[PDB]
């Protein structure tokens, strides 16, 4: 995601966040490279 | 003074947002919990929001592998 990967830590539990927010709309892309399916 | 428990919960986050762009967020992290699933978090950069990213995406693939390594 930065260059060849992002290298972030890895949470095994925790409290930073505790409820899952607003983001209801879901629809994963697929390739990204020919179309994303969606456009912007 | 006192301090939150912590950790004493279930999953951070039951939903995901399936299409974030590696261009809105400024630091993720892996949620590999063994309590609920492989989760992606992330912080939005302009939104400061802490939101979870679907791991089944693109960009998060590459992430998967590398986040490993902390």
């Amino acid at each position: 995601g930065s260059m060849e990967g992002i290298s972030i830590y890895t949470s095994d539990n925790y409290t930073e966040e505790m409820g899952s927010g607003d983001y209801d709309s879901m629809k994963e892309p697929a390739f990204r490279e020919e179309n994303a399916n969606f456009n912007k | 003074g006192m301090k939150p428990v912590s950790l004493s919960y279930r999953c951070p986050c039951r939903f995901f947002e399936s299409h974030v762009a590696r261009a809105n967020v400024k630091h993720l992290k892996i949620l590999n919990t063994p309590n609920c699933a492989l989760q992606i978090v992330a912080r939005l950069k302009n939104n400061n929001r802490q939101v979870c990213i679907d791991p089944k995406c693109k960009w998060c693939q590459e992430y998967l592998e590398k986040a490993l390594n902390k």
